[PDB]
């Protein structure tokens, strides 16, 4: 139940030279640890990862943006949607309600409140 | 020197409540209602007009 | 203080004796002690402010206002005695709360003090009070014109309904 | 108001007649001593009314709401100096005077004695709040933001003009709201839809629907110096009341149509709270807290018939203190990790232990334990609606729900540890950044004691 | 993960999550050469899938019975009181800034404070020297020279060398 | 290009901008802001007079009851305020 | 023998802090404090029944308490 | 509140030697390397502190399994982890 | 002492908080709200007698 | 008659100054949990005072101190409430946490944060014990939110550790989801009763009350550990031993149940509420009762026999026995924060392990306190002569004659001898077998904070209902006719697992090398219930349905 | 869509590597996964409604 989730597979020797997808982080961790110890940086480092992850979820999805499907008009089942039912309960009730108060009483004498 | 630029500032206040009395003193329309609110025989409605 | 008939209470009538046995009771040793050590710093400075305090005397007075116009007047284009009225009525609706407020406390007067039956007895508050909650939201309360207190623009027309409705139209009453 | 308005003007040509750096000084020194002259004269007796002087006041009589618009100006420069201290001390005067200027025409707002005074006044705004958007932001998004901050705001106030001119000349004139004794009922017509609807919708720009808040996390995110403006921008959301000057009079009978103004705010209730746990820019955040809490008044003014009135005023200044706050503790903690991202600022709870009480007793204001001005608010709100229908409690529950998880997942994420990076951050919470995050719980919680000051008429 | 120690990362807990299976202390240790026993099947052959079927039939009768809640070894990746000292947490270097008569208390260790700082602000002319030639353009992992070829000062000097003491 | 300080905290203490009369700034917002406004000032509202004319209204609920209750006058009539001064049209 | 050297971040400030509270608080809190208790002892209130007040009555000081 | 010192751990490697009744008391103090008479794959390499797993045994990594061929490079580590001496 | 630790902390509110309780009953129009007695025969402070 | 509450007032009082002399008023020479330890010295001996005077004579004292605000026409201003469970359970309780500060004293004995949790301890208490004075729906509200937030407090006490300010969000989760229940009862009663005090409710007895008990009852089930509610409690045991010595034996799981006791005067009519109330409480023993078993944390066995014994006391309130409902909580109350106690001193004693697993033997130099487990362990069989025998026993017997769901009887006697499994457990793996642990025995008993601990609540223990039961005003009409063959099997009821659980454990032990089956459905030992849920309704909302209607 | 369900922060002695310790340039999506994680024992058999069954 969410989710298998694979934890053994099989191997060797399906495309055995895939190696040094390593090299990438290795690069990385080279750059970063030479980057984390120096003795006067006073701040913290940029680490881009966080800034294409900001602005490629805060804005870019309406420069994106294309209606060129129906599953993006899908939200008028959701947004308009319950917003349908909603008025359908609220005007059942203080109608139903309303001729019972009008017509015969149902609430009692100690009713100041309200 | 003396600061006119500190607290002579704040004493726009009563410079500001003397302006505030001018219209009390012309809106003296009507000793004449029934609440007390009287100004009935006494001078107690008639002062602080 | 204030006045015992606009808060009722029976008397006391509390049982007393009973002890029936020499077996060790703690209750003499209980009253006739600390009953001394809390009599001495509360009696005495009590006392002590209370000639303090006649030394001199303060005056407030009774607030009582006055009552010349009452409901119907005036003509519709007027502002001035249609201030009054409202100025009359206001008043005639802060204190109708307070009211209900003191018929409650009776009811609280009641019941902390039988407690056991509490119903079969004191015959009288769950008669007297829903005669007088049942005579509030009708005529003295704008349900639902509460929100802008409506005074007079409102108060009289649940009463003008109240007469235009009520006593003539029942077919044939 | 007799003369607080005249003081407050006078506080302008002090700023830049001073000296050099003791312009600080000057003017955080003097604009303290208004608080007890607006107290002074105000909170007086109190039964059908205090009129106060003439076509000017009619004092804010049952809605006090103005003592808490004059704590600000000597709240603010004390949370600006922070980075503000590399321009030119001629444009330092100049940011001083127009947040002067801003507190001037909200003074003779909110009392206003009439509804023509009003919205002179109400659209006299917008003017000094911009000039704080567009300069003195930081990188882009200012430009666009600082025009949906404007054709939201006037393209909605300028059919109030139609309608205010129109009830001017047709029953006698409205510049009292006490000649509001001779008030025709307003019956159903075609017509009169209009009239009711181009005198609400404009209100409704300011305090937001679900519709219609896409300005609010534009300049709330992109914001001045340190939340300079954005305490300011909170009190002007809540000082667009005067929907409870009007709609208790002046057409008071129409109900027939309030049906989309509940459905749409009592629904977007539930899910504009809800589409904020994923936030990942921390100043927006709060920005759609506030949406949430306020618009639970549009359903307490619409519905009529206190003990809603008990409460959606006190609504109004709930938030007005702790969102303020809010935004105070995000001013702060900006200044040593210069980045608005939640996830960068781990690491805490150890370093700055003297600020943890100031998280905690912000959200505990939302969580809101009962003997505080908050749920004294919702309380009465809640046993309001509850008599509309039954089936509102559902809704309304479950909006506690979820504000409940909101809150603490700000207060949580500070709580882990090892850092990882962070040579800075040393500072350790100096004398003003405690003084300035104090007196905001220091009457929040002194209020609760006797909170009758705190009321309608009602 | 070579296949030599693919067996071996599954050795250790197979023993391990019989433990936490047993009551009595004999009950897993009469069970030791007898669990043995199957793994001692298959001693010494090929590499391929004639003997990969001991592990691709492994799956079954080890991942079948899993360790039902086992042990946990408290101080672990997992499991109770692991990561709890972290009210003191040692915040190491947070003594930047005191507003002294508050630097009165421990003359001695801030005066051994500045005496160690010369290995971390000096070593830059010569580890980082080498860093650019020991390191041919993007390669693996980036240790230094295990004694860096005169004095390992350190590279990872000094937050991997005087790091956080736990208590 | 970009220049910015750190923080304003050269061993020395520190309010707000500097070291002197920078000093006096916590002076002029600890003891005017708290201390004179939140004490006095708190204190000024804490037995203010009597508050939207209820405590006049307490004593004077107080008395009217047991008037009432003594000899004749029922307790909340709700009267239509002197009727037959209203006309009542029919239709 | 055990014995190690704890390491605390920051604690100065946060006593040069939290004086300034308790010390002005009390500046003019405890002065106003003999207001709330020196004026109980020789100042009241008194009582009802009414006076009539002779022919005009009092101006405002209608209240019952030392200080309103 | 119990503290150590750095003499019990050499006597508790060097004491599970004798527990074990394939290794005689005749084998090298402190390194004998493990392949001086440690056999075979399997059961030389993970067993070898299989003992200590239950004494010690604060969960052990895979890392722990090639740095453990010098006998004494067990030892230098343990000191490492769990907060030891000076 | 034992003596000056104990007397301090409980003994001196119990002088102050009886102080608002016994000019308290008088004032406000309802003190404690006492029960009744619960008697089964008739004696006490009355003299009415049960069989 | 006028120190009845005059004394009483002095215990609600008192509490509050170890937090103003906590501003710095010139501080003791520190040792400042002992400046504590004796405040509450002196606060129980007070308020045992009017108990004593309650029992002769009653006057019961609801008081009338200081007004809030006054809206339209109903006052609120506060007030206390001394009927039958002011006067009884509030020294009661206050006599455990006089105990139990010792403990931590020495638990605590090594945090230099030492102070906070001798502060957050004692506003834990007093809003905790403004809830019971309360004769205020109001107050109840304060009080019913002041524990809540004390619980965030308490379990996340050790920060980082990313599973504990997990369970602390978790925690107050579903006292926000226990919350919607109450405010709904609240508002009902204004719109109907014109105020919520609790005097005027109990004049006239509403007619149909189904609208506002339900919401009552799902409040009742948000801190007293029902089903749909139940996991938790296993994860909120997660803090120090004296925060759920005292979070769940004493305080925070009885407060649930507390407030259906005291409206008895509406909870009589409207038989929708009782069979609802019973099927309810039947369902809780079970469930807890299948998914102790092979569980392996001494904490956690404590934490699933503390909510199996709400599943009698939520049947209490439905068999119409409201005051033997009660004098169980005041029998229980001494229990678990013994036996919690008892058992911190044995993982602070092998230094970590909390495991039912690797523990060996009773007597390895553990003379006191395996005497102290074999006591309420046996008092948790079912009573012989023990304790709450005059709890337990009555009220099983008073579901001998009844209306029940008749599986209802079915749900609650077998749970009887679930119970007795749970005693030989910790026995035979704790207190059995042969030393099994890692090495450098490093036990040590001799601290007397411990000795004087556990020697004043032992002696408590067994002369409590004794006291309690023998000194009580009677309010219902017993049962006493039990005929043959249906009347003493309740104690054989719990003498079978003694064979059952030995047999088995020694089949596990003695028996045929029946190597440990893989083969075996155990979704009981695990609830499969917070494995499924807490991975989907926190995906559900805030995945899917989150970035639906969002940006 | 990049494969997903939990980095669970267990062993991970690289470095940082996981959830605390921040590797450089590995974040897919998040704000669900500082609170999920990986895969139980059997299979969904949901047995917990038929428990109630
Ligand atoms: C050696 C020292 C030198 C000698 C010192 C002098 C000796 C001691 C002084 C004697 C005692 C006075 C102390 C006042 C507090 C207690 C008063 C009391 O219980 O009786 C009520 C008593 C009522 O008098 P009354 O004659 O019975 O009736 C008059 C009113 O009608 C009654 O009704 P009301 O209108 O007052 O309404 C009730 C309510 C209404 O008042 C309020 O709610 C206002 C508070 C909230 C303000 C919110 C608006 C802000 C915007 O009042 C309260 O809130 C009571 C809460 C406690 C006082 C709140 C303090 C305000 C801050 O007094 C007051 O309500 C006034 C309080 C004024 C406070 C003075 C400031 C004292 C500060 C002392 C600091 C000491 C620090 C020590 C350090 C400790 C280290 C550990
Ligand atoms: C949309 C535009 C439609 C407006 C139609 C104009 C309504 C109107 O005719 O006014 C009705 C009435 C006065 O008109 P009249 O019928 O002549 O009165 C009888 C005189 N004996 O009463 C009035 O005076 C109403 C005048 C105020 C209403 C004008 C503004 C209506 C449009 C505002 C809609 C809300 C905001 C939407 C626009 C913002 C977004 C672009």
């Amino acid at each position: 139940t969410t989710l298998d989730p694979a934890e053994y597979d099989i191997s060797s020797e399906t495309r055995k030279a895939q190696a040094e997808r390593l090299a990438i982080r290795s690069r990385l961790k080279r750059e970063y640890q030479l980057q984390y110890y120096d003795p006067s940086r006073r701040g913290v480092i940029e680490d881009p990862a966080l800034v294409r992850w900001t602005y490629a979820r805060s804005a870019n999805i309406y420069p994106n943006f294309r209606p060129n499907t129906k599953t993006s008009l899908l939200g008028a089942l959701f947004g308009i949607g319950p917003l349908v039912f909603w008025y359908y309960v609220f005007k059942t009730d203080r109608d139903r309600k309303e001729k019972l108060i009008q017509e015969g009483k149902l609430d009692r004498t100690f009713n100041i409140s309200y | 020197r003396d600061h006119w630029v500190h607290v002579l500032v704040p004493m726009g206040f009563v410079f500001g409540y003397y302006l505030d009395r001018k219209n009390d003193e012309k809106l003296t329309a009507f000793r004449n209602k029934s609440l007390l609110y009287k100004r009935e025989l006494k001078p107690n409605e008639e002062v602080t007009w | 203080s204030w006045d015992k008939d606009v808060y009722p209470e029976p008397p006391r009538r509390t049982p007393a004796p009973s002890p029936q046995t020499s077996l060790p009771n703690p209750i003499t040793y209980l009253t006739k002690a600390f009953d001394l050590l809390v009599d001495r710093p509360v009696t005495l400075v009590r006392e002590f402010i209370e000639r303090q305090h006649a030394k001199n005397k303060y005056y407030y007075y009774h607030r009582e206002f006055r009552r010349v116009p009452d409901i119907t007047e005036c003509q519709e284009k007027d502002v001035l005695c249609m201030f009054e009225a409202e100025m009359q009525w206001r008043r005639d609706y802060k204190v109708d709360q307070e009211i209900v407020n003191i018929i409650q406390e009776r009811l609280k007067a009641c019941q902390q003090r039988e407690g056991e039956s509490h119903r079969q007895n004191c015959a009288k508050e769950l008669e007297q009070f829903t005669q007088v909650v049942k005579a509030y939201q009708d005529r003295y309360h704008d349900l639902g014109a509460h929100y802008s207190a409506r005074k007079c623009l409102a108060k009289q027309k649940q009463r003008m309904l109240a007469e235009r409705k009520a006593a003539k139209e029942a077919a044939a009453a | 108001m007799l003369k607080y308005i005249i003081p407050t003007i006078m506080l302008m040509p002090l700023t830049w007649l001073s000296k050099n750096n003791m312009i600080w000084v000057n003017s955080t020194a003097h604009s303290l001593l208004i608080s007890f002259t607006s107290l002074l004269l105000m909170n007086q007796f109190g039964d059908n009314s205090l009129n106060f002087s003439l076509l000017f006041f009619s004092d804010s009589l049952s809605t006090p709401l103005l003592i808490l618009t004059m704590w600000l100006l000597p709240l603010m420069l004390m949370a600006s100096q922070h980075h503000l201290s590399k321009e030119n001390l001629t444009r330092k005067k100049l940011f001083i005077t127009m947040l002067i200027s801003l507190q001037l025409f909200l003074i003779m707002t909110f009392t206003a004695m009439e509804l023509i005074l009003f919205y002179i006044l109400f659209e006299a705004t917008l003017v000094p709040t911009l000039i704080i958007i567009t300069r003195w932001g930081n990188q882009t998004e200012r430009l666009n933001a600082g025009l949906y901050f404007l054709f939201y705001t006037l393209a909605g106030s300028l059919p109030l003009l139609v309608a205010l001119i129109y009830i001017q000349n047709t029953v006698g004139s409205l510049n009292f709201l006490m000649l509001q004794y001779w008030v025709q009922p307003v019956h159903n017509s075609w017509s009169n839809v209009f009239m009711w609807l181009a005198c609400m919708m404009a209100f409704m720009v300011k305090m937001p629907l679900y519709g219609l808040h896409l300005w609010l996390p534009k300049a709330h995110v992109e914001a001045p110096i340190a939340g300079s403006m954005v305490l300011a921008a909170v009190l002007l959301k809540l000082g667009g009341y005067g929907m409870l000057r009007i709609t208790l009079i002046l057409n008071p009978m129409t109900d027939f149509m309030a049906y989309p103004f509940i459905m749409l705010s009592l629904w977007g209730m539930i899910m504009t709270s809800s589409i904020c746990l994923r936030q990942t820019d921390l100043k927006s955040l709060i920005a759609y807290s506030s949406v949430s809490h306020m618009a639970l008044v549009i359903v307490a003014i619409l519905i009529q018939t206190p003990w809603s009135y008990m409460g959606a005023t006190a609504l109004m200044i709930a938030h007005g203190l702790t969102s303020s706050m809010l935004f105070c503790l995000a001013n702060s903690n900006y200044e040593r990790i210069h980045s608005r991202t939640m996830i960068l600022a781990r690491g805490l709870q150890t370093l700055l232990p003297l600020m943890a009480t100031w998280w905690l007793l912000a959200s505990l204001t939302n969580l809101a334990l009962p003997p505080t001005i908050n749920l004294i608010g919702e309380l009465f709100v809640v046993m309001s609606t509850f008599s509309w229908s039954n089936i509102t409690i559902i809704l309304m529950g479950v909006n506690m729900v979820i504000t409940a998880l909101y809150s603490l997942y700000m207060l949580i994420m500070t709580q882990r540890g090892k850092y990882t990076y962070h040579i800075n951050n040393i500072s350790p919470s100096f004398t003003r950044e405690n003084a300035l995050m104090s007196l905001h719980i220091l009457p929040l919680l002194l209020l609760t004691l006797n909170p009758k000051i705190i009321l309608g008429p009602l | 993960l070579t296949h030599q120690q693919k067996v071996l990362r599954l050795y250790k807990r197979a023993l391990r999550h019989l433990e936490s299976w047993c009551i009595h202390r004999d009950k897993y240790r009469y069970f030791a050469c007898l669990l043995r026993a199957r793994f001692d099947e298959h001693k010494n052959e090929k590499d391929m899938v004639k003997a990969t079927q001991l592990l691709r039939e492994a799956e079954e009768e080890f991942w079948h019975g899993q360790h039902p809640q086992p042990y946990i070894f408290p101080e672990s990746p997992g499991g109770t009181s692991y990561e709890r000292y972290e009210c003191y947490k040692v915040p190491e270097w947070c003594l930047d800034d005191w507003h002294p008569s508050e630097k009165a208390m421990y003359p001695d260790y801030f005066a051994k404070r500045e005496q160690w700082k010369k290995l971390r602000r000096e070593s830059w002319e010569r580890e980082v020297k080498q860093l650019q030639e020991e390191t041919p353009v993007g390669g693996p992992r980036t240790e230094a020279l295990p004694p860096a070829r005169k004095q390992g000062d350190l590279p990872p000097l000094w937050w991997h060398i005087v790091t956080r003491p736990r208590e | 290009e970009d220049e910015n300080l750190y923080e304003k905290n050269p061993d020395s203490h520190g309010y707000d901008k500097d070291p002197a009369v920078d000093i006096w700034n916590m002076r002029v917002v600890f003891f005017f802001g708290f201390s004179i406004v939140l004490v006095l000032g708190s204190t000024f509202v804490a037995y203010l007079p009597d508050y939207r004319m209820q405590e006049w209204a307490r004593r004077e609920a107080e008395r009217l009851v047991k008037y009432r209750e003594a000899h004749g006058l029922p307790i909340m009539e709700s009267n239509c305020f002197d009727p037959s001064k209203i006309q009542l049209p029919e239709d | 023998g055990k014995r190690l050297f704890i390491i605390k971040p920051s604690g100065f400030y946060d006593k040069r802090f939290l004086k300034l509270l308790r010390f002005y608080i009390l500046l003019t809190g405890i002065p106003v404090a003999i207001g709330i208790t020196l004026i109980n002892v020789f100042i009241g209130e008194a009582e009802l029944a009414e006076i009539p007040e002779g022919y005009v009555p009092e101006h405002w000081e209608y209240f019952k308490h030392p200080i309103s | 509140a119990p503290p150590l010192t750095l003499e019990g751990i050499k006597d508790r490697v060097l004491y599970v030697l004798k527990l074990y009744d394939k290794i005689d008391p005749e084998k090298l103090s402190v390194n004998s390397h493990f392949m001086k008479d440690l056999g075979l794959d399997s059961l030389d390499q993970v067993e070898i502190i299989m003992a200590m797993e239950d004494e010690f045994g604060f969960e052990i990594p895979d890392i722990d399994a090639e740095k453990l061929m010098c006998p004494q490079e067990i030892v230098d580590y343990i000191a490492d982890k769990k907060d030891v001496y000076e | 002492r034992h003596s000056i630790f104990a007397f301090t902390h409980v003994l001196i509110p119990v002088w102050i908080i009886h102080y608002y309780l016994k000019y308290h009953v008088t004032t406000k129009p309802y003190t404690i709200v006492e029960k009744k007695p619960r008697i089964f025969p008739g004696d006490t402070i009355l003299e009415t007698g049960e069989v | 008659m006028n120190m009845f509450s005059s004394l009483s007032l002095v215990t609600l009082l008192l509490l509050t100054m170890p937090i103003m002399m906590m501003s710095f008023n010139t501080y003791k020479p520190s040792n400042y949990p002992l400046y504590v330890k004796t405040a509450i010295s002196y606060a129980f001996i007070t308020s045992m005072i009017p108990t004593m005077m309650f029992i002769h004579s009653g006057q019961e004292l609801i008081i009338s101190n200081w007004h809030w605000l006054t809206i339209q026409t109903l006052k609120l201003s506060l007030s206390f409430k001394m009927d039958y469970f002011s006067m009884m359970f509030i020294p009661v309780a206050l006599f455990v946490t006089w105990s139990i500060m010792e403990f931590s004293m020495w638990y605590m004995y090594s945090d230099p944060n030492i102070n906070k949790f001798f502060k957050y301890l004692l506003l834990f208490l007093i809003t905790m014990l403004i809830l019971v004075t309360a004769n205020n729906l109001f107050q109840l509200f304060i009080g019913w939110e002041g524990v809540g937030i004390m619980s965030f407090l308490l379990i996340g006490w050790w920060y980082g550790r990313a599973d504990a300010n997990t369970a602390a969000l978790q925690a107050i989760l579903y006292n926000r989801i226990g919350d919607i229940g109450f405010i709904l009862a609240m508002a009902w009663f204004l719109t109907n009763l014109n105020t919520w005090d609790l005097q005027q409710i109990f004049m006239l007895n509403p007619s149909d009350s189904n609208m506002p008990l339900i919401g009552l009852a799902l409040a009742a089930t948000g801190k007293s550990a029902q089903f749909g509610l139940h996991p938790w409690l296993p994860s909120a045991m997660e803090g120090p031993t004296p925060v759920s010595a005292l979070l769940h034996s004493s305080t925070m799981v009885v407060a649930g149940i507390f407030l259906l006791i005291r409206f008895y005067p509406l909870t009589e009519n409207n038989k929708y509420i009782q069979s609802i109330t019973l099927c309810l409480g039947a369902i809780t023993t079970l469930f807890t009762a299948m998914c102790a078993l092979t569980q392996n944390d001494i904490k956690k066995i404590i934490a699933f026999s503390t909510s199996s014994q709400l599943g009698l006391m939520m049947v209490t309130i439905g068999i119409n026995q409201p005051y033997l409902a009660f004098l169980h909580i005041c029998t229980h109350a001494f229990f678990k924060a013994m036996l919690f106690m008892c058992s911190g001193s044995i993982i602070h004693s092998l230094n970590d392990e909390q495991d039912i697993r690797k523990m060996g033997g009773l007597f390895k130099a553990m003379p006191f306190t395996t005497t102290a487990l074999i006591v309420g362990s046996l008092a948790l069989t079912g009573m012989p002569f023990l304790t709450g025998f005059y709890s337990k026993d009555l009220i099983i017997e008073a579901a001998n004659t009844s209306y029940t769901n008749a599986w209802a009887l079915l749900m609650t006697l077998i749970a009887t001898s679930f119970t007795a499994i749970y005693s030989t457990r910790i026995i035979f793996f704790a207190l059995l077998g042969q030393p099994r642990f890692p090495t450098l025995v490093n036990i040590n008993e001799n601290n007397p904070l411990l000795i004087n601990s556990i020697k004043r609540l032992l002696i408590g223990s067994l002369f409590a209902g004794y006291i309690i039961s023998n000194n009580i005003p009677p309010t219902t009409i017993p049962q006493m006719t039990m005929p043959y063959y249906l009347k003493t099997t309740a104690l054989i009821v719990t003498i079978l697992g003694f064979i059952l659980a030995l047999e088995i454990s020694n089949m596990t032990k003695n028996l045929k090398y029946h190597y440990p089956s893989n083969a075996f459905k155990f979704s009981t030992l695990l609830g499969y219930f917070p494995t499924i849920m807490h991975r989907l309704a926190p995906y559900m909302n805030l995945s899917m349905s989150q970035k639906s209607a969002s940006s | 869509s990049q494969q997903e369900r939990d980095p669970w922060y267990d062993w991970d002695h690289p470095d940082l590597r996981l959830n605390w310790g921040e590797p450089m340039h590995w974040d897919l999506d998040m704000y669900i996964r500082n609170r999920v994680d990986t895969s139980p024992t059997p299979v969904n058999w949901n047995l917990m409604c038929k428990h109630l069954f």
